[PDB]
């Protein structure tokens, strides 16, 4: 080898559906969706979940 | 057959809390209208964010300059919360230029006639260094929804510039919308409730604007309802 190239390459991969995410105490799971922020059940006060 | 609701006191709580009220709603109509107006507050508001921010000291968003103790991207993540409102254009390049030991917030940025800061106190980096400047290039522009940076950017094919930094823009002014219909008496007819909005905003968008704003787009869609196309 006369010479090496080494590249970094950094992406900043978001979450989306498919990613695996899970719990501390051993539930799992997969993303389903993402949906609008509308959607999403509301408390009272108004903050989505 | 009904009654007029009709824009009532609008209170400011806070600068970036206002409660709107909507006082002679017919009964059965308050959740409609609330349901309808908090998905298009949630949705389809306009509003001014943050796209591309050039910084003349680094190439990418995983560097970082000297006396600076936060990493370009928690600039780029702080920049992601600046409150602006922009009045005549809809895209504008905002200055930051401060050199010298202290806390660079978003009074710090030139300020143009037609931009308008609205958190001021909003910190965007810390300079612990005498010599150490910041030069930036803010571009904001107006938009609704969410724009992430990974869109428009397959429709530029890797902007030509390398020095520019792509941010995802989250364009939504409001950030949390509620609303109470509950009994509003008055002499005339005995079924009446109003409607109370409280709503949480980045103090970009007034609240009587973003009623009105969101009273447009639901009747522009229902439009299409009121004639059929057969």
């Amino acid at each position: 080898v006369l010479k090496i190239v080494k590249v970094y390459l950094a992406v900043k991969r978001r979450i989306q559906p498919g990613d695996k995410m899970a719990g501390r105490h051993g539930n799992k799971g997969v993303i389903s969706k993402i949906n609008p922020i509308e959607d999403m059940p509301y408390d009272e006060n108004g903050t989505p979940v | 057959e009904f009654l007029k609701p009709r824009l009532v006191d609008i209170e400011q709580v806070s600068s970036t809390h206002a409660k709107v009220t909507l006082e002679p709603l017919e009964r059965g109509f308050g959740h409609t209208l609330g349901n309808a107006l908090r998905r298009i507050l949630l949705s389809s508001m306009p509003g001014c964010a943050v796209t591309e921010v050039e910084i003349d000291g680094v190439l990418h968003e995983y560097s970082t300059k000297e006396g600076v103790q936060e990493d370009i991207l928690e600039i780029l993540l702080n920049l992601k919360g600046l409150a602006v409102r922009v009045q005549g254009k809809d895209e504008v390049i905002l200055t930051l230029n401060k050199s010298g030991i202290g806390p660079v917030t978003a009074a710090d940025i030139t300020h143009d006639g037609d931009v308008e800061i609205v958190k001021p106190q909003h910190v965007i980096c810390h300079l612990t260094d005498e010599n150490a400047s910041i030069s930036m290039r803010i571009k904001v522009q107006r938009g609704r929804g969410y724009v992430p940076a990974s869109t428009r950017i397959h429709s530029e094919e890797d902007e030509r510039p390398i020095g520019r930094l792509l941010v995802d823009a989250c364009y939504s002014p409001v950030e949390r919308i509620a609303y109470n219909v509950e009994a509003a008496r008055v002499e005339q007819r005995t079924d009446l409730d109003k409607l109370v909005i409280e709503m949480e905003t980045n103090g970009t968008i007034d609240p009587e604007e973003a009623i009105r704003r969101a009273a447009t787009i639901l009747a522009e869609q229902l439009e299409a309802f009121v004639d059929l196309r057969d």
